[PDB]
RNA sequence: GUAUGUCUAAAGUUAUGCUCUUAUUUACUAACAA
């Protein structure tokens, strides 16, 4: 708590020295992201969706809809996602903020329900803003440490799934409903294998929704298993849709940055994430080593 | 793309620009400009004044005129806007003469259509909205009379609720009369012209009622 | 204001005693009618009668209505003045009423008004009201 | 034209459009009862309103005659181009 | 089944998908509505409605974020009903019923003896109720 | 939309309106007595 | 009979108007009595110029 | 709280007022009970009584509503000053002197001045909370509203005149015309463009004209006032000095052109003769130097180059500074890019210009507030000023070269 | 449209309320008063009409048409010796002006009533008046 | 983001040339993201 004070404080003053013990989550440590150690994932970028609609005046009104708290974990694949009541936006204004704040809250609230054995170490964030608020609502218990993510992982389009969309609409109250983000893919393979196909996934939907229903709706004779999120391939036919997805991505890349063509083997690699920046120094040292 | 204005005086815009001065008069030469999506206020200000003005003239100089200019040449020497200001010509006119004698349509229809939209629409945004609200208001109003009638037709009489009155002493006028300044009282007798009054005026109700 | 009209109170209501001692606070509430202010007046009929008599209506409104400013009645007859208005409708005319407007404003506009009502116009000049009694009794036979 | 002029000219022309086709007093009560024919006052309320009807009318027709932008500009022009 | 509709008292239409209680679209502002009905559309693009300023209007309901009028069905002072098969036929307020041909907006007038509510059999290709007022129901 | 002034607020009003019995600061008694000539 | 006045400066009702109507004074013309030593000034320079010249 | 709510609840500085004295009262009576209630010593109290009205600022922000009490607060820091260091003679430092009476005297005295205020303050507070505030409020002037109030006079009186002056007893509809007609005259007035409607009636025209020159006479004299008032140092509004920078830079314009149709009326103030004379006297002096002229420059120059990179950086200087520029700023900033990009066709382009251009973009003006004496500012349109600068030191190296 | 009973009750209320509001703001603005008369005059209310004009004529009584308006209101409906008496009131008030005058001979010549005519006209006469009323008397 | 302004907050007042399909612009708006 004193630390985050003075911090706060040096905020304040914006003499800041950034300077972090733990480095952050960059394409050559996502390889140490896990490692028999209980963690969790959180992304707060569909907290706070929205309905633009015309007005009398002819101006737009922004209105709230139900969202969500993208609250993953990797090993398990279980995918917690408290689904946001728009009820919880109706008490108050500036919901920009309150979206991070409520976030951080909710995130918090689940911790402190689960024991301390699988209370998670490392809590990992995409959004880097939206650790700000959560130093402070983890406040509450000091050993779950915070992993601010270089590597942006794309997980606003996540719930672009079909099934979790369908969900989160289905909301009616303040209620979590969790799932196994992958549960074929654990029994056939370690975990790892199955989140590198998962991030391939909502890479390609964060590209193009409707290509990437597309590629897994190709064939229709394959069905979607009724509890689980995906559809349960054959893993020679899954091989080739993972091979389709990542074209789909390297096209858009193509397409919007317009050197995707000479890449190298670890640039590559980072580009499918869109995480290893330009500028961030911890690609600098990992290219250096090789 | 934004950019440094300036270019050429294209017809359709030398229109609008006259349109405009029109409109806004002679000292608005910001909002002319605006109206302009290539020339500045500067720009069309100096054009009007230069060029598109009725009150110049470009007729041609007679040989007394003529005489005029190049004696004010020999005696003001090229100080042309005086010059031009003695002749009662445009400046630049004048030293043309006096040289003389010494010897896209997309983008166009866009900014058209905006001009003309502009130029038709002349309140501030407290009269849109005031307008937009009373046809809002009436839109309202009407539904509530479906309401109430369809529930007359139905069989359940309702009320029309009053106006949420905004202070204590806010007047409804079909409570009582407004304030009720009588008539002058009567030299000649009025008793029949009132009774008569009446009962048109009751009968009227009735007929309303029936109506 | 000076206060320039004398108070209209009316005998049955007063009480026969040949010395009350009444008060008067100035200014002293908005009136029953025309909610405006007025000089109260009010009084134990008797010393030891419990109920005090208090003047409702202002002395403008009285005067208006032609009645007492403590009964609400007819200051001629003690009697209820839409009633007195009734019967002076019923002989002589087919229509006199006397309409308060319910408006708050224009209540008090109208009670600012030298003017007479319907009734009243009758009950003020006593020769009037003598002939109105006679009409109405020809009107019983 | 003055309103002098204008309403005796007015005048005269109404007396026109009529040459086309007892008192009781109560001077207790000072009611003047002027009992008069009641199909004269019909005749005159019928003319009455035909003339304000017939005026009524003329604006109608001059309003549907016809450099502005709205209803009113149209107009202002007009009236400056009267001068 | 999917997608619905729901305009309301304000003058606003809202087209909703089944379940999801967010508005795929908000409507304009400056009409008015109050019977929604859609229209036997061969393509079933069209979700007509009736107004309260005598003009029943037409939409184009696919996709639901589509709804840019087409012509305009003027000439039923409304505070009632319609309906479609071709066709439109819908009831007024005063007098009688108007069928109105679909694609040109104009047709026959028939009496109605008020009251308005129009319907057609639909199993028949030419047969219409009416609902007057206090037992008075007209077939064609 | 706003207005040039044409019929002023005519005293009439506030002549019919009631007292406030408010004490204001200027109206406290400022040179009482006042002062005559020689004649 | 007084004319509508028109501005050049503010329409409050944004009416468009004629251009003439719009903007006026046509009294540029003096030029005489103004001269009346310019002449004699320019001239004088000339003949001086030509002395200096010589 | 809601802002509305937020509006409400600003309470004055009559029931802010009455809390602090009650404030300070409960203070010394509080401690009175403290006393009293078997805390603290009859000394203990002595000394707290003393600090209490030793620090009544400190302990209740009385100055915050009524400010004049920093005399009060004031006066009771100096008894204490004053006391203690009687008090404190041969005793060392510490809080434990009492001797509370002085600085009490003074909170007397205080209250004294101010039961008449809070009778008036509250008395008015509490009527309101009764009686309905009067609505008959009526504003005075103020150096606020004053103009306002001074223009709604002035165009009653004019709009009377005129109605008085009209035969025909026209319609209050008829006297927009009129009013609307005035203030147009008004402006034109301020530009200094005669206000000539053809259509008046000569009566008319008159009466504005007089009406005006009585409101330009006021706005004059105002002007003048209010710059000697500047120059004084005195207490004036930002906006009042704006103003009369504006009013007093439009003053000067129209004396200005005033003076150049005063020159144009009635010829040079140059006599001839003397104009001959001082060519002949500059003349003299050249035929005395031996002082080749400065020729028109041609494309010879090994300098062109260097001279224009000059008048470049000279403007350039205006613009380094001041990042947000604007319109003409950027034009001016495009054509000095261009010239760096392109100096051979640059030169060129002035060369042609010189030869050639002998009507140029018109000069806009503003004032710079020397709060002593306003300075006039030239603008010159971009284009030109490349050849100004140009050709000035072009001049210069000439001039001095020679 | 305009239906039934209360309904018309609450357009009459409307309607007042927006003429109201506008009298207020000009209390001078006599086409607005004229204008709201004529809407009591078609609302068939003819005491309130008659209240509309009372109040216009005392805010200004130099307003010579709505007198006319007033006047030809009454006749309207009938109320001839309203109009009769009004057009007296007129009169006093505004005497030296000729129109109401005329305005009264033509009611009262097409009412036949030719005494009061001569009567009338012997008093106008009287006044020192316009060689114009001598002519048409 | 606001001032500010509307809205809701439950008890029944006694009468008999077009339709269509789309892709693109431009504008405006947007406490929605960058
Ligand atoms: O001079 P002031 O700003 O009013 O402050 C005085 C002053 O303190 P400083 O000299 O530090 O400003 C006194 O100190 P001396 O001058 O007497 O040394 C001290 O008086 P004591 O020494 O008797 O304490 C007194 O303190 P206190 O109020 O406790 O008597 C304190 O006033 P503040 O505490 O209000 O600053
Ligand atoms: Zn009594
Ligand atoms: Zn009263």
């Amino acid at each position: 708590a004193l630390y985050v004070l003075r911090e706060r404080i040096r905020k304040g003053l914006q003499i800041y020295q950034s300077s972090v013990q733990e480095p952050f989550l960059n394409s050559s440590n996502y390889a140490e992201l896990f490692n028999n150690d209980i963690k969790l994932f959180v992304d707060d970028t569909n907290v706070y969706r929205v309905t633009v609609h015309k007005t009398f005046e002819g101006n737009v009104a922004t209105k709230a809809i139900n969202g969500c708290i993208f609250t993953l974990n990797p090993k398990t694949g279980h995918l917690f996602l408290k689904i946001i009541h728009t009820s919880v936006w109706a008490g108050q204004k500036r919901l920009s903020q309150l979206a991070k704040w409520k976030t951080a809250e909710e995130v918090s609230a689940l911790v402190r329900s689960l024991p301390k054995e699988e209370q998670p170490k490392q809590i990992i964030v995409t959004r880097k803003a939206m650790l700000d608020p959560l130093e402070v609502h983890m406040l509450d218990f000091p050993n779950i440490a915070i992993r601010p993510t270089e590597l942006r992982l794309p997980f606003s389009a996540a719930m672009s799934i079909d099934k979790l969309s369908d969900v989160v609409m289905k909301a009616t109250e303040p209620q979590m409903v969790l799932f196994n983000i992958y549960d074929d893919w654990l029994d056939r393979i370690s975990s790892y294998t199955a989140f590198s196909r998962l991030t391939l996934l909502l890479r390609a939907l964060k590209t193009n929704e409707e290509s990437a229903k597309m590629i897994l709706l190709s064939d229709p004779t394959i069905t979607i298993k009724s509890y689980h999120l995906w559809p349960s391939f054959t893993d020679e036919q899954w091989i080739t849709i993972e091979s389709q997805m990542r074209d789909l991505i390297l096209t858009e890349y193509g397409r919007k940055y317009n050197v995707n063509i000479s890449a190298l083997t670890q640039t590559e690699i980072k580009d499918i994430i869109l995480g290893q920046n330009i500028k961030a120094p911890s690609v600098k040292r990992q290219k250096m080593a090789e | 793309p934004i950019y440094v204005k300036g270019g050429v005086w294209t017809n359709v815009e030398d229109q609008i620009l006259k349109a405009a001065v029109q409109k806004y008069g002679t000292h608005q030469w910001s909002k002319v400009a605006s109206l302009l999506q290539k020339k500045t206020a500067r720009q069309s200000e100096l054009r009007w004044n230069e060029y598109l003005n009725p009150k110049l003239n470009f007729t041609e100089f007679s040989k007394e005129e003529d005489a005029q200019l190049l004696d004010l040449a020999r005696e003001l020497p090229n100080q042309w806007r005086t010059i031009a200001d003695m002749m009662a010509r445009p400046a630049q006119v004048c030293v043309e003469r006096y040289n003389r004698l010494l010897e896209l349509e997309d983008e166009e229809k866009e900014m058209l259509a905006e001009a003309r939209a502009r130029l038709l629409n002349t309140q501030g945004k407290k009269a849109t909205r005031k307008i937009r609200e009373r046809m809002l208001e009436e839109s309202k109003r009407i539904a509530e009379l479906q309401k109430r009638r369809e529930l007359k037709q139905a069989g359940i009489n309702v009320a029309i609720k009053k106006p949420k009155k905004k202070y204590g002493t806010d007047i409804d006028y079909n409570e009582d009369i407004v304030y009720e300044q009588a008539p002058m009282p009567g030299i000649y007798d009025t008793s029949t012209e009132d009774r008569q009054i009446k009962k048109k005026f009751e009968q009227f109700e009735r007929k309303v009622n029936r109506k | 204001e000076i206060n320039e009209p004398p108070p209209n109170i009316c005998e049955q209501c007063l009480g026969d005693e040949a010395n009350i001692r009444m008060t008067k606070i100035p200014q002293g509430s908005e009136c029953k009618i025309c909610t405006l202010p007025f000089t109260l007046y009010h009084f134990k009929t008797s010393k030891r009668s419990n109920n005090i008599i208090k003047t409702l209506i202002c002395v403008r409104c009285a005067t208006q209505r032609n009645i007492c400013q403590c009964c609400m009645l007819d200051s001629r007859w003690h009697i209820p003045i839409q009633l007195r208005d009734h019967l002076i409708s019923l002989v002589n005319e087919e229509n006199v009423m006397t309409e308060e407007a319910k408006n708050d404003m224009m209540k008090r506009f109208l009670s600012l008004k030298n003017v007479k009502l319907g009734g009243a116009q009758i009950t003020s000049d006593p020769s009037e009201a003598d002939n109105i009694v006679d009409k109405l009794k020809n009107i019983l036979l | 034209i003055s309103y002098d002029q204008l309403a005796k000219l007015s005048y005269e022309k109404t007396l026109r459009n009529l040459a086309t086709q007892k008192v009781q007093k109560d001077t207790k009560t000072g009611k003047i009862t002027i009992a008069d024919d009641d199909k004269l006052v019909n005749k005159l309320a019928v003319s009455l309103q035909s003339e304000s009807k017939k005026r009524y009318e003329a604006r109608k027709r001059q309003m549907q005659n016809a450099s502005f932008i709205n209803d009113k500009n149209k107009q202002f022009n007009e009236k400056l181009s009267r001068e | 089944g999917s997608k619905f509709i729901s305009s309301s008292e304000d003058k606003t239409v809202r087209i909703w998908e089944n379940q999801i209680n967010v508005p795929i679209k908000q409507i304009s502002d400056t009409a008015q509505h109050s019977m929604p009905f859609l229209n036997v559309h061969p393509s079933q693009n069209y979700f007509c409605a009736q107004s309260m300023d005598n003009r029943i209007y037409s939409f184009s309901l696919k996709p639901k974020y589509k709804r840019h009028p087409k012509k305009i069905f003027k000439g039923h002072s409304s505070a009632g009903y319609g309906i479609s098969l071709r066709y439109i036929c819908s009831g007024d307020s005063k007098s009688r019923l108007f069928t109105w041909d679909w694609n040109t907006s104009r047709l026959l007038n028939n009496i109605k003896i008020p009251i308005t509510q129009v319907d057609w059999h639909p199993q028949e290709t030419s047969k219409v109720i009416c609902s007057g007022a206090a037992g008075k129901i007209y077939v064609c | 939309s706003h207005r040039p002034q044409l019929e002023a607020r005519s005293g009439a009003k506030a002549a019919a309106y009631t007292p406030t019995g408010i004490e204001h600061a200027r109206l406290l008694p400022g040179h009482t007595t006042l002062k005559y000539r020689k004649f | 009979k007084i004319p509508a006045a028109v501005s050049n400066w503010k329409n409050p009702n944004g009416y468009t108007v004629a251009l003439e109507r719009r903007v006026g004074k046509a009294l540029d013309n003096e030029n005489n009595t103004i001269n009346d030593g310019f002449m004699k000034l320019s001239e004088a320079l000339e003949n001086a110029d030509k002395k200096a010249r010589q | 709280l809601t802002t509305k709510e937020r509006k409400k609840s600003r309470l004055g500085n009559s029931f802010h007022l009455m809390r602090e004295l009650l404030k300070m009262m409960k203070l010394i009576v509080d401690t009175h009970v403290q006393f009293r209630l078997g805390n603290v010593d009859a000394f203990q109290l002595a000394d707290g009584i003393h600090y209490i009205l030793n620090h009544i600022g400190q302990l209740t922000g009385i100055y915050r509503y009524k400010y004049k009490v920093m005399h009060q607060i004031r006066a009771c820091k100096d008894l204490k000053h004053i006391i203690y260091y009687k008090f404190n003679k041969n005793l060392g430092k510490g809080p434990g002197c009492g001797f509370w009476q002085p600085a009490w005297r003074v909170w007397l005295n205080f209250l004294r001045g101010t039961i008449p205020l809070l009778e008036r303050y509250i008395g008015n507070l509490i009527t309101r909370q009764f009686e309905g505030r009067s609505n008959e409020i009526v504003k005075t002037t103020t150096k606020q509203r004053l103009d306002a109030y001074y223009d709604l006079e002035l165009r009653n009186s004019v709009m009377d005149d005129i109605l008085e002056m009209m035969p025909e007893s026209i319609r209050q509809k008829k006297a927009r015309t009129i009013l609307q007609h005035l203030s147009e005259a008004w402006r034109c007035w301020k530009a200094n463009i005669p206000w000539d409607v053809p259509g008046m009636p000569a009566p008319i025209k008159k009466i504005i004209e007089r009406y005006i020159k009585s409101k330009a006479d006021a706005w004059v004299s105002a002007a003048h006032y209010n710059r000697e008032r500047i120059k004084r140092g005195a207490h004036v509004e930002k906006t009042m000095v704006k103003k009369n920078l504006g009013r007093l830079t439009r003053l000067w314009i129209k004396n200005e052109q005033e003076r150049q149709r005063q020159i144009q009326k009635n010829g040079p103030e140059i006599t001839p003769e003397e104009a001959t004379t001082i060519f002949s006297v500059m003349v003299e002096w050249l035929e005395s130097r031996s002082f080749s002229p400065i020729p028109f420059p041609p494309l010879t120059y090994k300098n062109d180059t260097k001279i224009l990179v000059l008048a470049l950086e000279d403007l350039k200087d205006v613009y380094a500074s001041k990042v947000r520029l604007n319109a003409s700023e950027r034009e001016e900033l495009a054509l000095i890019e261009e010239a760096y990009d392109n100096p051979h066709d640059t030169l060129n382009r002035i060369k042609k210009y010189l030869l050639t251009q002998r009507v140029f973009k018109p000069v806009d003006i503003t004032m710079m507030e020397n709060y002593q004496n306003i300075s006039p500012v030239y603008s010159v349109d971009p284009l030109e000023k490349i050849t100004d600068a140009y050709l000035d030191q072009y001049l210069w190296y000439e001039a001095d070269q020679r | 449209d305009i239906l039934d009973l209360e309904e018309l009750r609450e357009y009459q209320r409307r309607k007042r309320t927006e003429y109201e509001g506008y009298l207020k703001r000009n209390r001078l603005d006599m086409g607005q008063w004229i204008r709201y008369a004529q809407f009591e005059i078609e609302q068939h209310d003819m005491r309130r009409a008659r209240s509309i004009f009372e109040r216009a004529l005392l805010v200004d009584s130099s307003f010579i048409p709505l007198w006319i308006r007033y006047i030809d209101a009454e006749l309207k409906v009938k109320c001839i010796n309203h109009a009769r008496n009004l057009m007296n009131r007129a009169i006093s008030t505004l005497p030296r002006v000729d129109k109401l005058w005329y305005k009264y001979l033509i009611v009262e010549e097409s009412l036949n009533n030719v005494e009061i005519v001569r009567s009338l006209y012997t008093k106008w006469c009287s006044l020192e008046p316009g060689v114009n009323a001598w002519n048409s008397f």
